[PDB]
Formats: structure tokens, C-alpha cells, sequence
């Protein structure tokens, strides 16, 4: 079973300054990784799909990169709305796998 | 819009059975794969099952397989996740998510991509 | 003719020939004796008649009437799908009615010497009740046997009491044909020229008709002030074009509106009070209020909002086996009219705004909302859609004037529609009923579609993959059901 | 020219139904369970002989322009000079013209024969057309003025004048 | 009448159909949102009167003396595609008062406008109902320089255009317009151009009411007030495109129809709002807008030398008084659109077969003569 490991487990940062989270997959999954965020008491929301593509409602300050094993979620212009646990997901093959998550 | 109402609710005794329903509205029900994602208290969120738009392919997670059963009713545009012989760790709040990828019957392709539209969720205590 | 000779055969089919369709439906009916062979006056006073709005006065008659006025009588769900996917319009041409294989019973054995009284009113001398969308229609499924509804009518009143101008009609006072078990009855009726129902959805909207690549030569007022401060007044004019579409000069505007209150399907969104009758828009006539239902033809909701519907703006049918009173919303089937969203205003929105004052140095420009709007020159609108469950025709009331006679519940308005057909068993009496066969045959003219659209259309199709019951078919108990209300508008046209 | 209609309708526009049989159409009967917080629902009922106001109808009464209601009993009327002040008019190029006789409309409701419209009569009464035409001294009806919500009650407003709508029927004025 | 002009036809969209939307245009707002396609085809527009009671009868159109230049030398073999849409199967853009008309002056050489159409939209996006039209899918005639092209058209029956300036009948319908003045100090010191405008909402989008129902521009004696959106506004020769002052533009005045039509800025009249009684004074209210009433008579908006000739009546279940609001003669089968483009001539293809379509073409454009004949 494919394992997603998201390197910062928790994080805290000043607003407006760049933040970057990455997770490394157990195998070459190409561009299949997806990114989500979950605020307390609220259902998750999709940010990035197909490694770099951003969802229609997501701000342009989010972006993502990588292929194969390694994937990064970069946040420029961090904001107070942006503090939540973040997850990475493989879409590559079932059973689907979410990363451990990063509380920011 | 796109609207997902899931209520199976429930507090059941271990080994008991429970059936989650998710009433989907606002999109073509047949052309999207529907999945259940699970989040335990104070933990990460864990994928459970997914079903093809045509219901020809149902995918279960390794811990879940053989116990839970996913199905969809095309008359009521409802996706079901009946779970039986439940265990303590099944306690969590279950989500219902629509897939991003639109599919049709005339091509063989994987039915899962990304979870575009989630749902508020229900609580299963056991 | 005889006891052992048949007076007709079983004809049900549909012929697709060139530009026309011919539908034929045959059913089996049973007619009881009504009112014990009597005319019995009726009024609100009999049932207690508490309210002014509901006050009525009229008569109940022993006679029944045939009602084929709904589409599912004449069309199988396949023929409906064949018709709506391939055609831009349709309309009835001819009518052929037949009544045969009559059997009169006594209460149970066969009474061979009785007659059946049947006639049609071709001069429209009786009140016409077939255009009020009542029950008693021939069953959608051919196998089903149905009961003929009791005929009756209303006349003028003051409260429960009558007035001198009221009328009374004796259905025995008419000439009629008396048939025995060997006689058969038939006639043919020719529909008057009517417009084709527009079974299509516009591929353009009334405000997008422009060429997006070119500027207009008309100018509009862009800026009334040079900036912020004292005495900043100015007149600035710009060009109307691709960058600002809203302000361009247009040749045509959307149709009339009479606003409705919008009720959400999620019940928590709705206000916590009783607004079903208090909040409903209505029209008063001679002192009695009446709900505006369904009302003028308007889009049910704005785009992207499927959970809202007009309070009495759209037709609402029942699912199979739905109770009469206080059913839940999952029992009823509400129709969305949204295909007319292109040319027609949203039923639950204001039509627009108008200036309410004269601006000046002291007075600001002030605008109000237009809740209802009548016809203006330069309006283009769509009529309400027709459904497989819906009515076919209505009768235009005989009056000095009318506008766009098309009936508001949908269908083909006619000064002389298909006539009524009255039937009763000839009369202390023998307890006596009857049964027989009926065949109705309508010819339908079709309008073909020649669209140059490159991409595929939207079609009506059966979406489900695996299911317990196929839609539009009997269940295990043998009960036929119509799962959803089907509209007529799939193919597209340019506006 | 059309034949002038020298006859009176024996039926009203709202009563054209068969009083015996139900309609197959539903209306919204009840929006709340009642007497409590968070009591909301949608209840639908068959339109039938018991309630004949809410049945779906194909045609509606003609256009109206409201007239002031003046009584032949002078004590009943208000003590002020309102003959021109409260008259319905139409303006053309700054010149207000009295509206006479105006749209053809029933002179008065049934049971009130003393009242006459301020400029709606020739005193000849039009009450014969009360079947297809609204009363000249009354509103045409109500519309909705707002979107209801959890925090907003449903607000209506009176239609003082209504122009032609598709599916209106009316009688013209008698000779 | 008769006319003749010289046209110049360039290549559009590099022989390449394109999706276009507000999102590609910068995103605008919801009322300004649109979706559609732009085509390599051009189209001829004589729809304005200066290109030429009364009413048209017959039409005759010819296209000849074709000249196709390569960027400059003659290309003799090249062709030009032309076809009329006589089934009205294409979206009809000729009723929107666009520029691209034949010039009012016979010796001017005019550019041919680009053709593109709008379809249904939920936003910058498209719905399933939106249709796409390939104009290559219409049979068309191909013209080298020695070829010519002609067709004739019969105008359908319309009424003559009016050319003149206790009661039974009443004035026509009104939808009140805001009153703006030519003297800036009489106007309010605030931005009310969009806020105080009369609009109509369709599918959640608010469109200005322009010019609107036919009404008198101003009351007797006041010539300095005009309805905000109620009147037509023409630009003078060389008038700037954006934010021009009041002097740079011409404003038509409808004052002729003040006899039969309500004043645009004035209310239509009064209505009693209650029942009088001993305890209640008679109350009234102002009618801001009014729909048709029996016994109404009205005049339509007049036609100008600079205004549109006709318009196409939308194909709908019903309409009342189809005459177009910007003026002219409404027609269900108007004069058919004429489509024209330069046939793509590719540059040198590679010496090895490649399945991809050719992206490289010889730069080319055409010119010729247009004669249009209209009996009146």
C-alpha cells in the first residue's frame, strides 16, 4: 500500500511570509498527488489536483509542484484565513492515501 | 449548486450494524464517482470507500474491506455506505465527497481523481 | 347488431409517417349510476362553506364524461421520448372517437335490453369542465380499467345563495344517441389551426444577442461626476461594446412578470411562520381572492439555484400512491420551468427598476422595484412547457378580448376545443352499471429540426444503470408508475 | 367589427371548474408544524372542491386601474373636498387628464350597490361584467415584495394597477 | 436606390476558430459576463440608413471584381468564400447596431468586420445547452478574381414607417427613465449613472433599459432634460471612444411623439391607494411604469439617417408589437447574413508527413466591390 509522509508535522509562521510543505511518496506516482485543508469543525476543501492544477475557488497564492516521489505545497502571502491542518493525497492508485497532515 | 446531505448518524454497540446515506443533488448523479472519507476525533482523515458512477467498480480501503458495503440508488440519487460488524476504531465523523472527474460508460478508466465537493458529515459512535 | 357480434376491436399503436404522428389509445371503462338518476343542487352550504373565497353554488348531474385531455393518455413514454428528442414542435390535427363493446349489468348478471345514453356537445352549449385539469383521465397504462368521473358544473352565486342570472342545464333536454350492447358510437373532430408547441430551449439569451467582437455606434452616459468633492458634475459618454455589455441598446426585452414568493426546498432556510396563504400572491375577483396559480410563465429560479421554487409558480404533480392532504415534499413532483430562463424573467425576482423621482442638486436619484410588469412593446417570451402528465388543450372563454390565449397551465388554447362527451346509464330502479371500450385517435403534425449545431444536443435518456424497477413500468404488485415529470424541451434553437 | 356582446356571463372566471372532481395538481398547504421554534416544513395538498381558491386556472381577469370608492350616502363619505385631489389621472406632456371612464371594470362588489367609482361610471353600473373583470374600486391582487428567509417574513403588496398579461380575458364596456 | 462601395477583407483569428469569454477579457462582473466563439469569417453590414410613410420591398446584392493580395502582389489563383445564410441557422448579430457598416460616403474604403457569436453561459463557463457553429459546414461558393457573386432577396410584408408628427383612448405604456440635464449644475452632485438607471433583470443579470419603450424625451418647454438611457446617442465624426464630453456626441430627441406618448421622465399618472370613509382621507400614489391597457394608442420610435434599418424578431412563442426598440422594421425573416473569408493557402509543408494540422500560412487579404440595391 502506498504511503504518503508529510514532512512538517506541525508548523507556525508569521502572516504574509512564505510557507512551504512537502510530502514524499513511497513510489513514483507521477502527477497524481492532491492537496486539501481542514479547519476545525469544517469539512475539508480541495486546493490542488494533478500535482499543480489549482481548484476554481482557490486563491492564486497557492501552488504546487513535483513529480514521481516528491511533491511540495508552497504558500506565498500567508493570511489569517490560511491557518488549518493541510493534507496531501495520492490519486495514483487505490487504496487512496492521505498524508499525516500539517497543522499550520 | 451541488449539495450533499448525509445522515446515518447513530451510536451503536460494537459488532452492530449501521447504514449511512448521502443524498446528492445538483449534478449528474451517474457520471461522478462518490466516496466516503472518515476522520476520527483529533486525528487525520482516512479514505474508506468509493463507487463508480455506473456502480460497476467499488473500491474499499484495506481496513474496511469485507465489512462495509457501498452502493448507490439511482431513483433517489442517494449513495449508501452500510457497515456491519463494527469495531471501536470505526468511531469517527464520516464524510461524503463527490469526485472531480466526470466519466461515462464508453471508456474504461479509473473512476477516482480528487474529492471536489465534500459534505458536512455525520457522527458514528460505537 | 347482435349479442354475439363485436362492435369494434382493440386499437392501440402509434404511426410515425413523415412529418406527422398518429396516436391511438383504447381503454376499458366502467360507468356507475350517479346521483340515483337525479339532478342534485350543490353549494358550499351543504359542506358548511366557512369562507367567502370558497363560496360556490352549482349543480351535480347523474352524467359522466370522458376526459382524454392529458398527454400520457395518447403517448407511451417511448413515443414521448421519440417525439421530444427529434422535433422542434408539434400540434394536434384530427380526432377520432369510438365507443363499442358496451356491457350493461344489473346488481350481477347481463341485462341485454338496457340502453346507454351518450352524446357530444358540439355547439358548446354546456359548461366546459375539461380545461380545469381534473381527474378521470384515461389511464397512462393501457391495461388499466378506470371509472368515468361524474359530470357537474358551477354557476353564478352570492355566497351560497343563487341569483337571477344563474343558469340551469338539463342533459336530458339535449338530443342523444341511445346504444344497446350491439350498437357502437363514433365521431370525428377536426382541430382548429393552432401554433406548434415550442419544444426547444434557446441556445442564446435575450441579452446576449450581440456580436461580442464589435463596438456599437450608440453611446451611453458613463460618468456624472469628475470625482469626489464639491461641484464635480460632468457629463461623460462612452461606447457600448464587448467590455460593458449590460448597457448596450437592445431591440427586445424579456416578457411580463407577476412576482412570486420563493420557497426553499431546504426547510431550515424558510421563515418560521405560516406564509403559505398569507404570503402567496393572488388576484381578487368580485370580492373573492384566488391564488395566482400557476400564473404567468416565468423561469422558476435563477441559474445555479435549484433549491428555490415559486410559491404557486409551477405545476406540481403527485407520485404514484400519494395521499390527498398534507403530503411531504418528497411525495410531490415539482416542475422546474428553467428552460425559459433565456427570454423570461425569474418568477421570484423583480422585473427591474424604475426611477421614482426627479434628481436635482438637493434630491438624489431614487429608484424603486418593479414587482409586476405587464406587456410592453418589444417583449418576447416563451409559453409554459407541456409535460407527459400535463394537459393538452384548454377552451378559450368566450369574451370580447383576450391576450395570448395560450392557457397558463400549458397546452393549446382553443375557441372550439374537442367537445365534451356525456354518458349515463338509462334509468325505485334496478341497481345497474355498465362497462365498455373507448378508442381515441389523434393526428399530430410535427415540425422538423434543421439546426446546424456542430456539437451534440441534450436528449432525454434513462440515466440509471442497475435498479430495482425499470422506470415507466409495472412493479412487483403490478402498479404502473411515472417516476418523473418529463418536459418537452431538449433540442435547441438560436434566439 | 366584432359583434358587441349584449349578454351576461352565467359563470365566473374563478368557478369554471367541475365542483365534484379533484384536480391532479398540488398546492402548498402548510409551511409550519406550529407553535414552536424551528418548526418548518412543506406540506402539499390536492386542490379540490373543499378549497376552490387555490386550484390552478388557465385564465385570469383583465387589467385594472383603481378608482376611488364614493358612496351615494354622503354621511358615509369623508368630510373633505377630494373630488379632484383623489381622482385617478393620466399625465400627457405635463397636462393631467382625468381617467374617464377608464378600463372596463365591475363598478362594485356584490352586496355593495351604493358605492360608485369616482370616474368609472357614465350613474350607470357595470356590475354585469364582475365575472371576468376586477372591481374598479379594489386592488387587482397582491404580489410578493421580498425574498423570505429565516430572519425575514414574507411581505406582500397591493397591485393598484395591472397591465395586460398573457392569458387575461375580459369583457368590454356595455352600450 | 442603389449603392456601391470598396471593401477590404483581412484574415481573422489566423484561420482559426477560438473560444472567447469574459475571463479571457479580464473577468468583468456578473452583468458583463459572457461566453462564445470568434470566427475567421467576416460579414457585410448595410443595416444603417445612410448606407442608402415608407418601407423596403426588394433587395439585390452583388459581389464582384475580387482582388486578393499577398503581403504586396496579386495572387491570381486564390479564392474567396461567400455564402448567405437563408435558413437563419446562424446566430443573428445584425440587430445590435454594431459598427462595420458600409460608409455613408460612396468613395470611402471600409474594413470588413469580424464575425463571432455568444452562447449560453453560467459565467465565464459554458453549459451543455451552449452550441458551437462551424461555418465551414455551410456550402459556400469560392470566387477567384474572374468570378462574381449575386443574390436577390424579397423583404417580407411590414407596415410603412410612420413619417409624420370622458375620452375613448389613452396614451401608451411607460417605463419611467431618470431625468438628466445638459446643465451640469441642475444635476445632483453624485454618481447616479448606473445607480439611478432603469434596468431589467434576466437570469440574475441586470441590463440597462435601453433605449426602452417609445416615450417623449422631455416635457413641453424643457429642452434641457433628457432620459438617462431613454434616447439614442450618436457620435460625431471623429468622436473619441471613452468618456467624451457632452459636446462630442449627438443626442436624438423624441419630442415629436409627446402627443400620444407619456413623457419618459414623468410618471404615467395617479391611482387611488385606499377606500375613503369618514375616518380616512382619500390617498393616491404615482404610477412609475405601466403595461398595455385596452384603449392605448402610441407612436413608435422614429428612424434616423444614422440609425438601424431593420432588426430580426427573436423566434419565440409570443411577442407583442415586434417593432424593434432601437427603431426600424422588425422582421422574422430579415435580410440574410452574408459571410465571407479568405480561403487559407498554406505555406510550404514539410518534406515528411506530419499528422498535425498546418499552422503556417501565406499572409493574404482581399478587396473588391459591393453593390446593394433596395427598392422602397
Amino acid at each position: 500500500d502506498i504511503q504518503m509522509t508529510q514532512s512538517p508535522s506541525s508548523l507556525s509562521a508569521s502572516v504574509g511570509d512564505r510557507v512551504t510543505i512537502t510530502c514524499r511518496a513511497s513510489q513514483t506516482i507521477s502527477t497524481n498527488v492532491n492537496w486539501y485543508q481542514q479547519k476545525p469543525g469544517k469539512a475539508p476543501k480541495l486546493l490542488i489536483y494533478a500535482a499543480s492544477s489549482l481548484q476554481s475557488g482557490v486563491p492564486s497564492r497557492f501552488s504546487g509542484s513535483g513529480s514521481g516521489t516528491d511533491f511540495t505545497l508552497t504558500i506565498s502571502s500567508l493570511q489569517p484565513e490560511d491557518f488549518a491542518t493541510f493534507y496531501c493525497q495520492q490519486s495514483y492508485s487505490a487504496p487512496l492515501t492521505f498524508g499525516e497532515g500539517t497543522k499550520v | 449548486e451541488v449539495q450533499l446531505l448525509e445522515s446515518g448518524g447513530g451510536l451503536v454497540h460494537p459488532g452492530g450494524s449501521l447504514r449511512l446515506s448521502c443524498a446528492a443533488s445538483g449534478f449528474p448523479f451517474s457520471n461522478f464517482a462518490m466516496s466516503w472519507v472518515r476522520q476520527a476525533p483529533g486525528k487525520g482523515l482516512e479514505w474508506v470507500s468509493t463507487i463508480s458512477g455506473s456502480s460497476g467498480s467499488t473500491y474499499y480501503a484495506d481496513s474496511v474491506r469485507g465489512r462495509f458495503t457501498i452502493s448507490r440508488d439511482y431513483s433517489k440519487n442517494t449513495v449508501y455506505l452500510e457497515m456491519n460488524s463494527l469495531r471501536a476504531d470505526d468511531t469517527a465523523i464520516y464524510y461524503c465527497a463527490k469526485d472531480r472527474m466526470i466519466t461515462f460508460g464508453e471508456v474504461i478508466v479509473k473512476h477516482y481523481d480528487a474529492f471536489e465537493i465534500w459534505g458536512q458529515g455525520t457522527r458514528v459512535a460505537v | 347488431d347482435g349479442v354475439g357480434s363485436s362492435s369494434g376491436n382493440w386499437h392501440c399503436d402509434s404511426q410515425w409517417l413523415g412529418d406527422r404522428v398518429i396516436t391511438t389509445s383504447t381503454r376499458t371503462w366502467a360507468l356507475p349510476t350517479y346521483n340515483n338518476h337525479l339532478y342534485k343542487q350543490i353549494s358550499n352550504s351543504t359542506s358548511g362553506g366557512s369562507s367567502n373565497d370558497n363560496a360556490y353554488f352549482g349543480y351535480s348531474t347523474p352524467w359522466g364524461y370522458f376526459d382524454f385531455n392529458r398527454f400520457h393518455c395518447h403517448f407511451s413514454p417511448r413515443d414521448w421520448q421519440r417525439l421530444i428528442n427529434n422535433n422542434w414542435g408539434f400540434r394536434p390535427k384530427r380526432l377520432n372517437f369510438k365507443l363499442f363493446n358496451i356491457q350493461v349489468k344489473e346488481v350481477i348478471a347481463n341485462n341485454l335490453t338496457s340502453t346507454v345514453q351518450v352524446f357530444t356537445d358540439s355547439d358548446y352549449q354546456l359548461p366546459y369542465v375539461l380545461g380545469s385539469a381534473h381527474e378521470g383521465c384515461l389511464p397512462p397504462f393501457p391495461a388499466d380499467v378506470f371509472m368515468i368521473p361524474q359530470y357537474g358544473y358551477l354557476t353564478l352565486n352570492d355566497g351560497s345563495q343563487a341569483v337571477g342570472r344563474s343558469s340551469f342545464y338539463c342533459l336530458e333536454y339535449f338530443p342523444s344517441q341511445m346504444l344497446r350492447t350491439g350498437n357502437n358510437f363514433q365521431f370525428s373532430y377536426e382541430f382548429e389551426n393552432v401554433p406548434f408547441h415550442s419544444s426547444y430551449a434557446h441556445s442564446q439569451s435575450l441579452d446576449r444577442l450581440m456580436n461580442p467582437l464589435i463596438d456599437q455606434y450608440l453611446y451611453y452616459l458613463s460618468k456624472t461626476i469628475n470625482g469626489s468633492g464639491q461641484n464635480q458634475q460632468t457629463l461623460k459618454f462612452s461606447v457600448a461594446g464587448p467590455s460593458n455589455m449590460a448597457v448596450q441598446g437592445r431591440n427586445y426585452i424579456p416578457g411580463p412578470s407577476y412576482r412570486q414568493q420563493r420557497v426553499s426546498t431546504t426547510v431550515t432556510q424558510n421563515n418560521n411562520s405560516e406564509f403559505a396563504w398569507p404570503g402567496a400572491s393572488s388576484w381578487a375577483l368580485n370580492g373573492r381572492n384566488s391564488l395566482m396559480n400557476p400564473g404567468p410563465a416565468m423561469a422558476s429560479h435563477k441559474e445555479g439555484e435549484d433549491r428555490f421554487f415559486p410559491l404557486s409558480g409551477s405545476l406540481i404533480f403527485g407520485k404514484q400512491g400519494t395521499g390527498r392532504d398534507n403530503v411531504d415534499a418528497d411525495k410531490v413532483m415539482i416542475t422546474n420551468e428553467e428552460e425559459i430562463k433565456t427570454t423570461n424573467p425569474v418568477a421570484t425576482e423583480s422585473y427591474g427598476q424604475v426611477a421614482t423621482n426627479h434628481q436635482s442638486a438637493q434630491a438624489q436619484a431614487q429608484t424603486g422595484w418593479v414587482q409586476n410588469q405587464g406587456i410592453l412593446p418589444g417583449m418576447v417570451w416563451q409559453d409554459r412547457d407541456v409535460y407527459l402528465q400535463g394537459p393538452i388543450w384548454a377552451k378559450i372563454p368566450h369574451t370580447d378580448g383576450n391576450f395570448h390565449p395560450s392557457p397558463l397551465m400549458g397546452g393549446f388554447g382553443m375557441k372550439h376545443p374537442p367537445p365534451q362527451i356525456l354518458i349515463k346509464n338509462t334509468p325505485s330502479f334496478i341497481t345497474q352499471y355498465s362497462t365498455g371500450q373507448v378508442s381515441v385517435e389523434i393526428e399530430w403534425e410535427l415540425q422538423k429540426e434543421n439546426s446546424k449545431r456542430w456539437n451534440p444536443e441534450i436528449q432525454y435518456t434513462s440515466n440509471y444503470y442497475k435498479s430495482n424497477n425499470v422506470e415507466f413500468a409495472v412493479n412487483t404488485e403490478g402498479v404502473y408508475s411515472e417516476p418523473r415529470p418529463i418536459g418537452t424541451r431538449y433540442l435547441t434553437r438560436n434566439l
